[PDB]
């Protein structure tokens, strides 16, 4: 009806340029066929597709991939697309059409062999352009168009092809093939050696991926993955800056490599310089040109970190350092990384410089995320808690809002490692020997600090309710009844 | 090919001064002068780029990288005294900054030397109205075939590279550069241009600076401590570039710690020098040219204009002071007021000229003029030049062909050549002060084609019968004005001339006893049988065809035993016309 | 090579051009002609904008009445406001490769365009114009949002009842596939999207093309493109103004020399005299202030608004009206204010020089210093502290319909002795104000613009001498206001063919010729020949390398051209060791006789014929004697 209709309007007006560019984008525009009436009028559109001005075919065609969505055509649509590309080899924009409209029927719903997708992509292979008409797009077609879990050969010779926008269509055709498995060959990374320097953009922004997923796959060249590594090492510094965040989210994301080889990485320092004192790819990647790259870079470092249990000592100084970076969010994942790859980590006299950065402006988000570090830090030094103690105070009273962490993150500081804190008992409450110390007020959020540390370490250790002085035990009852999230119960005789 | 003659900074530095003839032109870029050649002979030659006539009909355009004294002092006295009204190509922010030091250093030249023949206010004014501006990777057309690109260096605000580009002849000059990213200027970045030369400076060839980051955050923590000590801070560097980077540095990590002690900058050059770094955000990099929007770095909230008298002042002070080299020391001044305490710091983040005050301070005798210094000094490098690791990435990016050092030292000039050679299989240069190089180019002449030609051949190509020789051919037709390479037919109608047609008839002789009748048939079955793959055809004339040659079976002759086989071919299948010919003369299978 | 105009708007093009192996787009201008149909957002709900009647379908089958309302006898629609879109489904965006911005303006549809279609090219434009227009959509959506309006009135957008709707209603075009306003993450991504360009910088693709944006003039950082191969040249001039103003003066010079000469954004009032008109702004607004009323003044807060602000502050000493403080009401003021502050080297030559004698080139910096000019965000905060009256008042949207300009103009439009001042030229003032009316405010049309004139489009395009030249057909057709007067049509020879919205044209064009490199050895090693006075030439062979759509020859048929003369041929036959050669004439040529090999060879005109017999030393010494008689092709 309507489709007829259609048809009848556009034979009766007979415009060249007006009368068929109005219908299309009349009938675009307005709605799709919904019914089965989408075959007839296809069949009508052919029809009339036999005219000059190729632009009305082209609108023709999109009109027909755009009702290809509807899943009502299955082979008659096909055959007649096949038919309609065997003779209308006419300029690129025709063929350009054709191609993206057998790619929408071939992926719409068929998704099956037997000319369902054999047909169409022996077709389309046969149909190679001269220039620059369909390569990439047929390239494409024939990528979303897996063959079997046996192709590769006709992309291996286009990899090398003229236009660097073609050697984007076989990259990207590429992933499609990976990303269905199809078990890629080992020559393509040999093959992909030299894409890596292709000297254009937009290509070795594809590479990368390329030859990571490659390279994951299995290491066996000589040594594969510590080879692809290094390549990528020796990328990182890109001239532009689109290219290394690519180069640093790959990397990051492998996890398997050569430990010897690993921290070459992060060799060359000021900070040896100070351990002494106290007793390259990342090198640049982690002092890039905008905020962006840095954020990749940490990320990496942390996944990497994570996955090898060494490594991580050799970069905490490279993380430590990197906390003023004027970028907040920076800041933010600096912090972040430290906490996730906190574990079976020392900061003999990193304390210090870590702590210092607890004192900002207001940078609630900075503070709160240097308390979250700190309860799962870990420490080894008596004197390292003392310190640690005392800058906490300091943030205290100068910042009296976010007590409501403080206080949990001592309890986890306690919690953690409980004997450190055993000597400090005498020092930190005064317990004057022979004294009779003059009751400390017990609301006062310094006082309760210093407490809560206590108790949460005296689960652990059944010596010292002994130096308990004689307020602690009233005062542990007072806490135990007000912030029953903060202290555990204990074996103290006074509450049984 | 390339004529270079670097009128200084040749195996030195200062009075940086460098002469390109390239392909007959001649580009002077960069011209300064240096200090503590109280003659003439710190300003450059100038006998012989043009001995003693009109500069103007020799050069053709002067370039300028920064505005550096070391690079940008020579333009008054190149311009106006010697004479010259060429253009002078110089970016926006080298323009505004140029002019005010440039009269700071007449005017000091006045009040301490007092040279006669020494540039004045109006002749700078007059040299300045010369200027012509460039833009980031903005194309300028000095003339129809010269061209001048700029590119961001960042050596100091401003600072830039320059590719000097000729048809395809091309040289890139670096002058000063830094491929470091400081706290306010981005670091140089570049094409892949590929130039057949490259200027660049050694004046860090031999250090590989470590991280900056660690450095300046062990500054951050010598200044924290000072400050809790109550001591005071002295910091002289000169009064451009490195100084506004520690105000940025000194006043984000101020207002982050929240601390409230006052911080003074020396007066004089700040009034300049923060109104420019403020009217020229788009040079400074991404962290500031973004915060931009909010608010503006360079107002800043907590430094504050210096006063001579607060010198006295008590408390832990932080104040800045001019000059870095300490010569006549503005600095010198508090230096000395406060040289008997041991509570203060002072920091030193350049190099010191030998010889001066600066050594003296830098050695660590206290006796240094006889006054005696106690207070404390750290000898820091925030130098803002090119690493070794910075030089060898920089040419690997712009992957040159050939290299040439200047703007430092010889000894360290040798060894960075020495490993570049070994590096990356490039040529270098050491050109000494007055020394010409020359170097061949390859001038591959341009040519016109016509598409049909092209479009067929490369469908040719790309099917599959590569790597057999396709003998791209055709002719060069020749105006002296546009070479046109044009295929055979095309020139034959363009020039009018005939289409001759060259064609030979072979007389084979077959001695055999078939029937006359049925030799065109023997011939064609015997054709298609040994030419595989070759169109061959049997007439219905009884001829028969070989691609282009066609074989017909003469009248009979008067020997009985002869038959006459005409085999008559064109010149172009005249190779296919011969083989016929000798496969026939062996004679018809019988 | 085809070009597709996809926008019928005169000034807000969009071009989509086809060339060589590539394809690039032009601008992406959104109509915001069509948010006039729609009712005002109020930014808080006045009882006269709620209870306004309803319109009513004659017939009275759909229900209508909710979908339009009327106001002083006209039609409204009533909903979100909405935009018209450039027809995308002429050709598929997503293999377009590059995207070309003109000025902030031709840039405001972008995101629609660089998210929603799958496009994956990349954009240029300078960057000037790439943040203004970030604050420019900033402002719009802002606008938009803040007051979200749900309602969505959609049976009226059917085309059957839009024929019976009345009129301006008819005319609307393309009402199917109008959108609603986009959003921050989409504006995110679009500039995300973008790549920066100075003035000049020659841009190359793929060694395709070579796109040089420079200086138009028109505002802070507009750009005329070119594009170019190596033997042609295509300039698209879009929004030039070659008047005397602040931004970077017009360079024509490489404008001339041009196969196709696109042009587009000529001025929209050609009869108005910039200046004087400015001149009726100041003496208007300086009248009202002295009654003692109220002047708002619409205006996008960038572009004319600057000028507006230095004619300003020099004309308010001449009258010492100091008392009365000039307000700047808008979310981006300050940041406009700052970035016109910061970009120098784009502005004019005065400027530039004001810069290097260290000052703020533009005087509003001086204005708000002494503070006589304040910029605020929003009316709601601060303003309404430190409010007073008499003022002038610039506001946000020069459509009128959003923004604080309605607010205020509810407020004020009661009163007689307040005045509303309109300059910028893209509206119709008279639908503007149409949904306000009536209105006892003293309405003011002084509309600057600053585009060339027709004139000086004449001018131009006989100083360029382009070899075709399109533009669109409103140019062409003489506009409506006067049918009368020829100058206001374009004119040009060949003449100017034209379009219209959604059409395909081709150029007039052929690619005969394109660029290729010879290499040098293989230069030295041809010798040139001569066979014509200064006409030297040599066959050639060699095997080319192609990289990046760019060509290279370097060493690894040719065919006979030229008749061979008789008495030539028997000469060095003779003196090369040849005997008992005899020849006679025919009638037209010469037939030959060598004894030995019995060989007879017949030479015509163009026709050269030897037998032989059964001989190969001799057939060849025969072939390498005759073919050197002639010149090879
Ligand atoms: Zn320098
Ligand atoms: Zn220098």
């Amino acid at each position: 009806p309507s489709k007829s209709a259609a048809l009848h309007i556009d034979l009766c007006k007979a415009t060249s340029p007006a009368d068929a560019l109005q219908y299309l984008l009349q009938f675009a525009r307005k709605p799709v066929e919904a019914e089965s009436v989408e075959g007839v009028v296809r069949i009508l559109l052919e029809h009339y597709y036999k005219e000059n001005d190729p632009s009305v075919r082209l609108k023709i065609a999109s009109l027909l991939g755009l009702l290809s969505k509807t899943a009502g055509f299955s082979p008659d649509c096909i055959m007649d697309d096949a038919i309609n590309i065997l003779q209308n080899e006419k300029s690129h924009q025709v063929l350009a059409q054709l191609l993206d409209t057998l790619l929408a029927i071939g992926t719409k719903l068929p998704e099956n062999q037997a000319i369902q997708m054999r047909l169409v992509d022996v077709a389309c292979k046969h149909l190679t352009d001269t220039s620059h008409g369909v390569r990439n797009k047929c390239l494409q077609l024939l990528g979303n168009l897996g063959s079997l879990e046996k192709v590769q050969k006709i992309i291996g010779d286009y990899f090398s092809d003229q236009d660097p926008r073609v050697r984007t269509a076989a990259i990207k055709a590429m992933l499609q093939l990976h990303e269905r498995g199809l078990k890629l060959h080992q020559t393509i990374y040999n093959q992909a050696c030299k894409l890596l320097s292709d000297d254009y953009e937009q290509v070795r922004s594809a590479a990368v991926q390329l030859i990571w997923v490659v390279s994951q796959l299995y290491p066996e060249s000589i040594r594969l993955v510590d080879d692809a590594f290094g390549k990528i090492c020796h990328m990182v510094s890109d001239g532009s800056w689109v290219v290394r965040v690519q180069a640093a989210k790959l990397l990051g994301s492998m996890e398997q490599v050569s430990s010897h080889f690993l921290e070459q990485t992060l060799d060359k320092t000021a900070h040896e310089r100070a351990k002494e004192l106290y007793s390259g790819a990342f090198v640049h990647g982690l002092e890039d040109e905008m905020y962006e790259v840095r954020i990749a870079a940490v990320e990496a470092l942390c996944m990497l970190a994570q996955s090898s249990p060494s490594f991580a000592e050799k970069c905490l100084d490279f993380l430590v350092d990197m906390f003023n970076d004027e970028i907040e969010e920076v800041r933010l994942q600096s912090i972040h990384t430290m906490r996730k790859i906190s574990n079976n980590i020392t900061l003999r006299e990193d304390q210090l410089d870590t702590v210092l950065a607890v004192l900002e402006d207001s940078s609630r988000d900075i503070r709160e995320a240097l308390h979250e570090l700190l309860c799962c830090t870990n420490v080894s030094t008596k004197e390292g808690i003392h310190l640690a103690l005392v800058e906490l105070l300091k943030n205290l009273t100068k910042y009296p809002t976010d007590r409501d962490s403080i206080w949990k993150c001592l309890k986890f500081l306690g919690s953690r490692h409980p004997t450190l804190v055993l000597p400090l008992v005498p020092e930190l409450l005064s317990t004057h020997p022979f004294f009779d110390t003059a009751e400390p007020d017990m609301d006062d959020p310094a006082y309760i600090a210093v407490l809560v540390l206590i108790f949460n370490a005296a689960k652990t250790c059944p010596t010292m309710p002994a130096l308990f002085s004689d307020h602690t035990f009233r005062h542990y009852a007072y806490l135990r009844d007000s912030l029953s999230h903060l202290v555990p119960a204990l074996r103290l005789p006074g509450r049984k | 090919e390339i004529r270079v003659t670097p009128l200084g900074a040749g195996q030195d530095v200062g009075r940086s001064c460098i002469l390109v003839s390239i392909a007959g032109k001649n580009v002077m870029l960069d011209c300064g002068m240096h200090m503590g050649f109280n003659d003439d002979r710190r300003f450059p030659d100038f006998s012989y780029i043009t001995q003693n006539g009109r500069l103007t009909d020799f050069l053709d355009c002067v370039i300028i990288s920064h505005f550096h004294l070391d690079h940008c002092g020579a333009l008054p006295y190149f311009s106006e005294m010697v004479g010259y009204d060429g253009p002078i190509y110089m970016t926006h922010p080298t323009q505004a900054i140029c002019p005010i030091l440039l009269e700071d250093y007449r005017k000091i030249a006045v009040d301490k030397k007092g040279e006669a023949n020494f540039f004045t206010s109006q002749m700078i004014k007059d040299c300045m109205k010369k200027v012509v501006a460039v833009h980031l990777h903005q194309t300028v057309q000095v003339d129809d075939e010269l061209e001048i690109k700029a590119y961001y260096a960042g050596h100091v605000l401003g600072a830039a590279m320059f590719q000097i580009k000729v048809g395809s002849e091309s040289v890139v000059y670096t002058g000063d550069y830094n491929m470091t990213p400081d706290r306010h200027l981005g670091a140089a970045w570049i094409d892949k241009c590929r130039p057949n030369l490259l200027i660049t400076e050694s004046t860090y060839a031999t250090t590989i600076r470590d991280s900056k980051r660690c450095r300046e955050r062990d500054f951050l923590k010598k200044v924290h401590e000072t400050v809790e000590r109550g001591g005071k801070v002295l910091i002289p560097v000169f009064a451009l570039g490195r100084a506004q980077e520690l105000c940025i540095l000194l006043e984000t990590f101020w207002e982050r710690m929240n601390l409230k002690v006052p911080i003074y900058f020396s007066t004089g050059l700040t009034e300049k020098a923060n109104h420019y770094y403020k009217l020229f955000i788009p040079w400074t990099n991404q962290k500031i040219r973004k915060t931009f929007v909010q608010r503006n770095m360079f107002e800043f909230k907590h430094i504050k204009a210096f006063d001579r008298a607060f010198a006295d002042n008590p408390g832990p002070m932080v104040v800045f002071a001019t000059p870095g080299m300490l010569h006549a020391g503005q600095s010198l001044q508090i230096f000395r007021k406060w040289a008997g305490n041991e509570k203060n710091m002072v920091i030193m983040p350049g190099y010191c000229v030998q010889g001066t005050v600066g050594h003296k301070i830098l050695s660590g005798q206290r006796k240094l003029e006889v006054l005696e210094v106690k207070m404390q000094v750290e000898y820091m490098s925030f130098s803002a030049h090119a690493d070794a690791k910075g030089i060898m990435q920089l040419v690997g990016q712009a992957e040159p062909e050939s290299v040439l050092l200047v703007h430092g030292e010889a000894k360290k000039m040798e060894f960075l050549k020495q490993k570049i050679e070994q590096e990356l299989r490039v040529n270098c240069y050491m050109p000494a002060n007055g020394e010409t190089v020359t170097l061949p180019t390859s001038p591959s002449i341009p040519v016109g084609i016509s598409l049909g030609l092209l479009k067929r051949e490369m469908a040719q190509g790309l099917l599959p019968e590569a790597k057999k020789p396709r003998l791209l051919h055709g002719t060069l037709i020749m105006k002296d004005s546009n070479f046109r390479l044009v295929s055979s037919e095309q020139a034959l109608k363009e020039l009018g001339l005939a289409e001759h047609q060259l064609r030979f008839t072979c007389r084979v002789h077959l001695h055999d006893t078939r029937k006359e009748q049925e030799t065109a048939l023997r011939v064609y079955s015997h054709l298609k049988s040994v030419l595989k793959d070759h169109c061959v055809q049997h007439l219905p004339d009884g001829s028969v065809t070989v691609e282009s040659v066609l074989l017909q079976a003469a009248a009979p002759s008067e020997d009985p035993g002869t038959k006459v086989l005409l085999v008559s071919w064109t010149y172009q299948d005249e190779e296919l016309g011969s083989f016929l010919t000798s496969l026939l003369k062996k004679g018809l299978p019988q | 090579m085809k070009l597709y105009c996809l926008s019928g708007h005169p000034t807000l093009p969009c071009n989509v051009l086809k060339f060589k192996s590539t394809t690039i787009m032009l601008d992406c201008g959104l109509d915001m002609t069509s948010t006039l149909n729609f009712l005002p957002l109020p930014l808080v709900q006045s009882p006269r904008l709620s209870n306004l009647p309803g319109w009513s379908l004659k017939d009275g089958n759909a229900f209508l009445d909710k979908e339009l309302k009327e106001c002083s006898g006209h039609v409204f629609v009533d909903s979100v406001p909405e935009f018209c879109l450039p027809e995308t489904e002429l050709i598929d965006l997503s293999t377009v490769d590059v995207i070309l911005i003109s000025n902030y303006h031709c840039m405001m549809a972008l995101p629609y365009i660089t998210e929603h279609t799958g496009f994956t090219g990349t954009v240029y434009a300078t960057e000037p114009t790439v943040q203004i227009g970030r604050l420019l959509m900033e402002e719009l959506v802002n606008f938009i949002e803040r007051v979200p309006k749900a309602q969505s009135a959609s049976l009226w957008k059917n085309k059957d009842i839009q024929r019976l709707l009345p009129s301006p209603l008819k005319d609307a075009v393309e009402v199917s596939t109008w959108r609603r306003c986009y959003t921050m993450q989409e504006v995110n991504s679009a500039l995300s999207k973008i790549q920066l360009v100075g003035y000049s910088q020659k841009i190359e693709l793929f060694g395709a093309v070579q796109v040089t944006p420079l200086s138009s003039g028109y505002a802070l950082g507009s750009s005329n493109w070119i594009i170019q191969s190596h033997y042609e040249k295509v300039s698209y001039v879009s929004g030039s103004s070659l008047l005397t103003t602040h931004p970077q003066p017009m360079d024509q010079a490489s404008l001339k020399n041009s196969d196709v000469l696109v042009l587009t954004g000529l001025t929209q009032i050609p009869t108005a005299n910039p200046d004087g008109m400015v001149g009726e702004f100041c003496s208007n607004l300086a009248l009202t202030v002295r009654n003692g009323g109220n002047v708002l003044v619409p205006c996008y807060p960038s572009g004319v608004i600057y000028d507006l602000l230095e004619c300003l502050y020099q004309y308010i000493d001449s009258a010492g009206l100091s008392s009365v403080p000039l307000y700047f009401i808008s979310p981006v003021a300050n940041s406009s204010l700052e970035f016109s502050q910061i970009f120098a080297e784009w502005l004019c030559h005065n400027k530039q020089s004001k810069v290097y004698l260290p000052e703020p080139p533009f005087p509003h910096a001086e204005l708000i210093q002494t503070n006589k000019l304040k910029h605020y965000p929003s009316i709601h905060g601060d303003f309404s502290n430190d409010f007073r009256q008499p003022c002038v008042v610039f506001t946000g949207h020069p459509s009128l319909r959003f923004g604080d300009v309605v607010h205020f103009m509810e407020l004020w439009g009661k009163s007689s002795l307040n005045t509303v001042i309109f300059t910028e030229p893209d509206f119709s003032y008279l639908e503007a104000l149409a949904p306000y009316q009536p209105l006892a405010m003293k309405c003011i049309y002084c509309p600057i613009d600053t585009r060339l004139n027709f004139i000086q489009v004449s001018k131009l395009l006989k100083e360029v001498q382009p070899l075709h030249v399109v533009c669109p057909e409103q140019y062409t057709q003489p506009p409506p206001a006067q049918s009368h007067r020829m100058d206001l049509m374009i004119d040009c020879q060949p003449p100017a063919m034209s379009y219209r919205r959604a059409e395909v044209l081709a150029l007039p064009f052929k690619r005969r010729y394109e660029k290729i490199e010879i290499m040098p050895e293989l230069a030295d090693s041809l010798v040139p020949m001569e066979i014509k006075p200064g006409i030297s030439l040599a066959t050639v062979s060699a095997v080319l390398h192609t990289k990046d759509n760019k060509h290279l020859l370097q060493p690894p048929k040719p065919l006979l051209s030229g008749s061979i003369p008789v008495e030539q041929f028997v000469q060095t036959l003779e003196k090369h060791g040849f005997s008992d050669i005899k020849v006679e004439d025919t009638a037209k040529g010469h037939i030959v006789l060598l004894q030995e090999a019995e060989t007879l060879i017949q030479i015509e005109e163009d026709s050269t014929h030897i037998i032989c017999d059964n001989d190969e030393m001799l057939r060849v010494r025969l072939r390498d004697l005759v073919l050197k008689f002639l010149q090879k092709f």
